[PDB]
C-alpha cells in the first residue's frame, strides 16, 4: 500500500 | 475511501453559550491531516484549526478546541462562549488521496441574547419621495417568529440580527412594505 | 551525469535438458541510465516474444531487468543475448552456456 | 523471519518524445507484487503476485489514483531539479525515489528508509531516526528547508511506523506459502576440463529463496579466494534464486577443494567435493 | 496579497463561454480550483503544482478544460455554458511542497448560466429615515435600505457614511425574496438596516449612501427588449442627517 502523501522537491 | 461525514446539517447555539459541531472521517491512512473551515456570508473561507493525525495532542485554537478521538474516527469541533460572528457554515476536512476533501457542511446559527426585549414597530418614510414608506418590527427578543405576509401586496423580510459593537448593543429587526397599509397591523400575525 | 556499464548473465530457469522445454534467462544489472535495449538470439535471430521484467534498482541506484522466453535448447542450437547501452561502443553479445 | 516492504520509483526525462517515463515497483522482500508504467495501456496499477489479487477492486482504485499522481509529481521534479542544476532541456535525467519498512520476526518495526535519487546520485535521504534529513549537495539543501517547513519527516515516519508495516504484515498472511517459505538450494558441483592440465570446478545453488545465500571455496580445508569466480545471485524467472561459485584448479588436484553453501533453508551448511 | 478570482459574480446565458480567471499568492507554486454547489458540496476539479495538472478526475466529462500558463494566473473554461454549471467556483493556492499544505482559498466567482437573458432586470434602491418615534423611545437610529426588482439573486449591498464603507450596526437580509412568491422568473427584492445612536444621525453634516452593485450583462451581450439594458452596475440612494 503506498503513501498517500505527495511530496515535491 | 476517503470520506467525510457531517451529520446534523444545521445548529444552533445560544450566544455565549458552547457547541459542539461533529465529524467523522472514513480513511485507511495514518499520515493524514485533518482541518476545519469556516465559512461566512462573504464566502470567503478561512481554516479554524489543523490537526496532525500523528500529532496525539488536541489542537486547540482560543475559543475553538477539537476533540480529535483517532481510534474512533472522530473529529468534533468545540465552540465555547459563542459570539454573533460564528454564524457561518463549518466545513470538516481530511488530507488523503485528495489534498483536500471537504464534509457536507454544518451552518450554525447563533441566536442572539436580547438583554432587554422591547419590541416595537416604527414607520419609516422615503429621503427621495414621501410618498413611499417601510415598516420595522425591531427590539424584540429571539423567541419571537416573524410570519410572511399572508396579504399578498405585503413583504416581510424574515428577522435579522444587527450589532452595534461600540454600544455593545444588539437588536433584532425585520421589514415590511406595501404599495401606496398601516405598520401597527403590519406585523398583525406575527405573535 | 554517472554512467554505470551493465552486467550481462544469459542462463536457463532450469538445467538444461535436450528436447525438454525451458526458459532463457538475460539478466542486465547494475547500469545507468535506464535506457537499454535487450534481445534474446536464436542462432544470430532475434526471438521476437520475449518479455521482460519491471524496471527496478539497488542500493548504488543502479537498475536491473530481467528478459526471458520460452525456448526449447538442442544440442547445436546457438542461444545468446545482445545488449545495446550508453556506455558501450557497441552492442555486446553473450553466448548461451548451460555449465554458466 | 524477518521482512519488509519496499516501493521503487523511477521517472526518466525524454525532452521532445512525450511525457516522461514513470515506472512504480512494490516489493516484499524479493518478490516483486505490484506494477505501474506510465506507458502501459490499462494506466492502473497492476497485480504481479497472486496472493495481491485477493484486494478489493477500492483498494486497487486507490492505488491506481495515488501512483498517477506520484507519477505527475515526479514529471515535476525533473523540471524542478533542472532548474536547481542550470541543466538544458535537451537532455535525459532521471528521478529515483525508494522507501519501506522493516520488521523483525517478530514482525514489529525495526527500521524505516526513504531516498531520493537524482540522475543516479544522492540527492536528498531520511536519517536512520526518521526525523532529520540528509541533504547530499547545496541543491538538496533547498529541498530540506522546503520539506522541514511542511514537517514532511513528521509525515514520512507515520506511514512507516504505521501504514507501512501494518500492510506489511497482512501481505505476509495473504501470502504465507509465498512469502514465508524457505527454499533450500538444490546445489551440484560440475567439472568442465578446459586444458591439457588445468580444469574448473563449479559449485551451484538453484532454486533457493530468499536470494541470501553464501558460497565460498576451500582447499585442504581452508579457505581460498585466489582463482575463484563469483557471480552476482540471479533470478530464475519463477520466484527462486540462482548463483555459482568456480575455481579453476590443476589436474589431480581436484579433491583437495570443496565448496561451502550457507543459507537459512538448510539446518547445516552443506559441503561439496568432485567425486 | 491573497488568491484574486476574476470577477465577483458573473451571469452568462447558455450556451456561451465563460473563462473563470485566478491569481495565486506570490510565490505559491501550487493552485487549486473547487466549485460550490449546496446540491453536492465543495468539490475538487483539479489542481496543479509547477503549471502541471497533478489530478483532473473532478473535471467534468465533456466542456470543462483547465490551464496554467504560467505561475501567475490560471484560467477555467466551460464551453459552451449550462445552467447545470451554475456554482461558485473557488481557487486555492498552496506553497506546492506537499499536498498538506495548508489551502489558501479566493472569494470565489459565483457564476449564473440563465436559459436566456430576457428576465435579468436592475435594482431599484432606496433609503428610509429613521422613525423619530424610534429616536425618542430607544436615543438609536435606524435606516432602511430596500433593493427591488431584480433579477438574478446577484446584487452586493454595503453601506457608506462619509466616503467609507461601513459594517458595524448592518445587517442584510441572508435571502431575498419574491416580489410575487407564485413566479419562478420572479424578481426578488432585498432589504438592510443600518442602526447608528441618534446623535450620530441627528448631525445634519453625516452622509448616509446605500450602495447596490448589480452584476447583469456585458455590452458584449446582445439586448433587444423594451427596456434599459440590465448591464452590471451600481445603483445608490442616499439621506443625509436631520436636526429635527
Amino acid at each position: 500500500r503506498l503513501q498517500s502523501l505527495q511530496t515535491y522537491v | 475511501a476517503q470520506t467525510v461525514t457531517q451529520s446534523q446539517p444545521e445548529m444552533s447555539v445560544q450566544e455565549a453559550e458552547t457547541v459542539t459541531l461533529s465529524c467523522t472521517y472514513d480513511t485507511s491512512e495514518s499520515d493524514y491531516y485533518l482541518f476545519w473551515y469556516k465559512q461566512p456570508p462573504s464566502r470567503q473561507m478561512i481554516l479554524v484549526i489543523r490537526q496532525e493525525a500523528y500529532k496525539q495532542q488536541n489542537a486547540t485554537e482560543n475559543r475553538f478546541s477539537v476533540n480529535f478521538q483517532k481510534a474512533a474516527k472522530s473529529f468534533s469541533l468545540k465552540i465555547s462562549d459563542s459570539q454573533l460572528g460564528d454564524a457561518a457554515m463549518y466545513f470538516c476536512a481530511s488530507s488523503g488521496n485528495t489534498p483536500l476533501v471537504f464534509g457536507k457542511g454544518t451552518r450554525l446559527s447563533v441566536i442572539p441574547n436580547i438583554q432587554n426585549p422591547d419590541p416595537a414597530v416604527y414607520q419609516l418614510r422615503d429621503s427621495k419621495s414621501s410618498d413611499k414608506s417601510v415598516c420595522l418590527f425591531t427590539d424584540f427578543d429571539s423567541q419571537t417568529n416573524v410570519s410572511q405576509s399572508k396579504d399578498s401586496d405585503v413583504y416581510i423580510t424574515d428577522k435579522c440580527v444587527l450589532d452595534m459593537r461600540s454600544m455593545d448593543f444588539k437588536s433584532n429587526s425585520a421589514v415590511a412594505w406595501s404599495n401606496k397599509f398601516a405598520c401597527a397591523n403590519a406585523f398583525n400575525n406575527s405573535i | 551525469m554517472i554512467q554505470r556499464t551493465p552486467k550481462i548473465q544469459v542462463y536457463s530457469r532450469h538445467p538444461a535438458e535436450n528436447g525438454k522445454s525451458n526458459f532463457l534467462n538475460c539478466y542486465v544489472s547494475g547500469f545507468h541510465p535506464s535506457d537499454i535495449e535487450v534481445d534474446l538470439l536464436k542462432n544470430g535471430e532475434r526471438i521476437e516474444k520475449v518479455e521482460h521484467s519491471d524496471l527496478s534498482f539497488s542500493k548504488d541506484w543502479s537498475f536491473y531487468l530481467l528478459y526471458y522466453t520460452e525456448f526449447t535448447p538442442t544440442e547445436k542450437d546457438e542461444y545468446a543475448c545482445r545488449v545495446n547501452h550508453v556506455t558501450l561502443s557497441q552492442p555486446k553479445i553473450v553466448k548461451w552456456d548451460r555449465d554458466m | 523471519g524477518s521482512h519488509s516492504m519496499r516501493y521503487f520509483f523511477t521517472s526518466v526525462s525524454r525532452p521532445g518524445r512525450g511525457e516522461p517515463r514513470f515506472i512504480a515497483v512494490g516489493y516484499v522482500d524479493d518478490t516483486q507484487f505490484v506494477r505501474f508504467d506510465s506507458d502501459a495501456a490499462s494506466q492502473r496499477m497492476e497485480p504481479r503476485a497472486p496472493w495481491i489479487e485477493q484486494e478489493g477492486p477500492e483498494y486497487w482504485d486507490g492505488e491506481t489514483r495515488k501512483v498517477k499522481a506520484h507519477s505527475q509529481t515526479h514529471r515535476v521534479d525533473l523540471g524542478t531539479l533542472r532548474g536547481y542544476y542550470n541543466q538544458s532541456e535537451a537532455g535525459s535525467h532521471t528521478v529515483q525515489r525508494m522507501y519501506g519498512c522493516d520488521v523483525g520476526s517478530d514482525w514489529r518495526f525495526l527500521r524505516g528508509y526513504h531516498q531520493y535519487a537524482y540522475d543516479g546520485k544522492d540527492y536528498i535521504a531520511l536519517k536512520e531516526d526518521l526525523r532529520s534529513w540528509t541533504a547530499a549537495d547545496m541543491a538538496a539543501q533547498t529541498t530540506k528547508h522546503k520539506w522541514e517547513a511542511a514537517h514532511v519527516a513528521e509525515q514520512l515516519r507515520a506511514y512507516l511506523e504505521g501504514t507501512c508495516v501494518e500492510w506489511l504484515r497482512r501481505y505476509l498472511e495473504n501470502g504465507k506459502e509465498t512469502l514465508q517459505r524457505t527454499d533450500a538450494p538444490k546445489t551440484h558441483m560440475t567439472h568442465h576440463a578446459v586444458s591439457d592440465h588445468e580444469a574448473t570446478l563449479r559449485c551451484w545453488a538453484l532454486s533457493f529463496y530468499p536470494a541470501e545465500i553464501t558460497l565460498t571455496w576451500q582447499r585442504d580445508g581452508e579457505d581460498q579466494t585466489q582463482d575463484t569466480e563469483l557471480v552476482e545471485t540471479r533470478p530464475a524467472g519463477d520466484g527462486t534464486f540462482q548463483k555459482w561459485a568456480a575455481v579453476v584448479v590443476p589436474s589431480g588436484q581436484e579433491q583437495r577443494y570443496t565448496c561451502h553453501v550457507q543459507h537459512e533453508g538448510l539446518p547445516k551448511p552443506l559441503t561439496l567435493r568432485w567425486e | 496579497a491573497g488568491v484574486i478570482q476574476s470577477p465577483r459574480h458573473e451571469v452568462t446565458e447558455m450556451g456561451q463561454e465563460v473563462t473563470l480567471r485566478c491569481k495565486p499568492i506570490s510565490g505559491h507554486n501550487s493552485l487549486f480550483w473547487y466549485r460550490q454547489t449546496m446540491m453536492r458540496g465543495l468539490e475538487l476539479l483539479i489542481y496543479f503544482n509547477n503549471n502541471v495538472p497533478i489530478d483532473d478526475s473532478g473535471m467534468p466529462e465533456d466542456r470543462f478544460s483547465a490551464k496554467m500558463p504560467n505561475a501567475s494566473f490560471s484560467t477555467l473554461k466551460i464551453q459552451p455554458s449550462e445552467p447545470r454549471d451554475s456554482a461558485v467556483y473557488f481557487c486555492a493556492s498552496t506553497w506546492g511542497r506537499a499536498s498538506t499544505d495548508t489551502q489558501y482559498f479566493g472569494p470565489g466567482t459565483r457564476l449564473t448560466v440563465l436559459e436566456d437573458l430576457k428576465n435579468v432586470f436592475p435594482p431599484e434602491v432606496a433609503v428610509f429615515e429613521p422613525s423619530e418615534a424610534e429616536i425618542s423611545h430607544t436615543q438609536k437610529a435606524t435606516l432602511v435600505c430596500l433593493a427591488t426588482g431584480f433579477y438574478p439573486d446577484h446584487v452586493e449591498l454595503s453601506w457608506w457614511v462619509n466616503g467609507k464603507e461601513v459594517h458595524s450596526g448592518v445587517c442584510t437580509d441572508p435571502q431575498p425574496l419574491k416580489e410575487q412568491p407564485a413566479l419562478n422568473d420572479s424578481r426578488y427584492a432585498l432589504s438592510s438596516r443600518l442602526r447608528v445612536s441618534a446623535t450620530f444621525w441627528q448631525n445634519p453634516r453625516n452622509h448616509f449612501r446605500c450602495q447596490v452593485q448589480f452584476y447583469g450583462l456585458s455590452e458584449n451581450d446582445e439586448w433587444t427588449q423594451d427596456r434599459a439594458k440590465p448591464v452590471t452596475q451600481i445603483v445608490s440612494a442616499e439621506a443625509w442627517g436631520r436636526a429635527d
